[PDB]
């Protein structure tokens, strides 16, 4: 309950990263966030 | 990339393939043409 709790209550998906098309935003200048 | 012909093993991350465009597109609504011959028209205006 306490890590769930940590994980919603803070604002920070894979597969669907290209499909969504900012995590498809900073490909435009390419850089991309490692698994 | 490395410019080095043996490289160690490992999962790397180099390189991106940006799409190349195809097609044209053009809209360019029409315009009037200018009126330039003013810039030759009558006497030449001094820097006055």
């Amino acid at each position: 309950a306490l890590e769930d709790l940590l994980f919603d209550k803070v604002t920070l998906g894979y597969m669907k990263g290209y499909d969504e098309c900012l995590i498809c935003a900073q490909y435009v200048a390419g850089y991309k966030v490692l698994p | 990339s490395y410019g080095q012909f043996d490289m160690n093993s490992g999962v790397y991350s180099a390189s991106y393939f940006n799409a190349q465009p195809r097609g044209y597109y053009y809209v360019a609504n029409e315009l009037e043409e200018c009126a330039l011959d003013v810039l030759f028209k009558n006497i030449a205006p001094q820097i006055a």
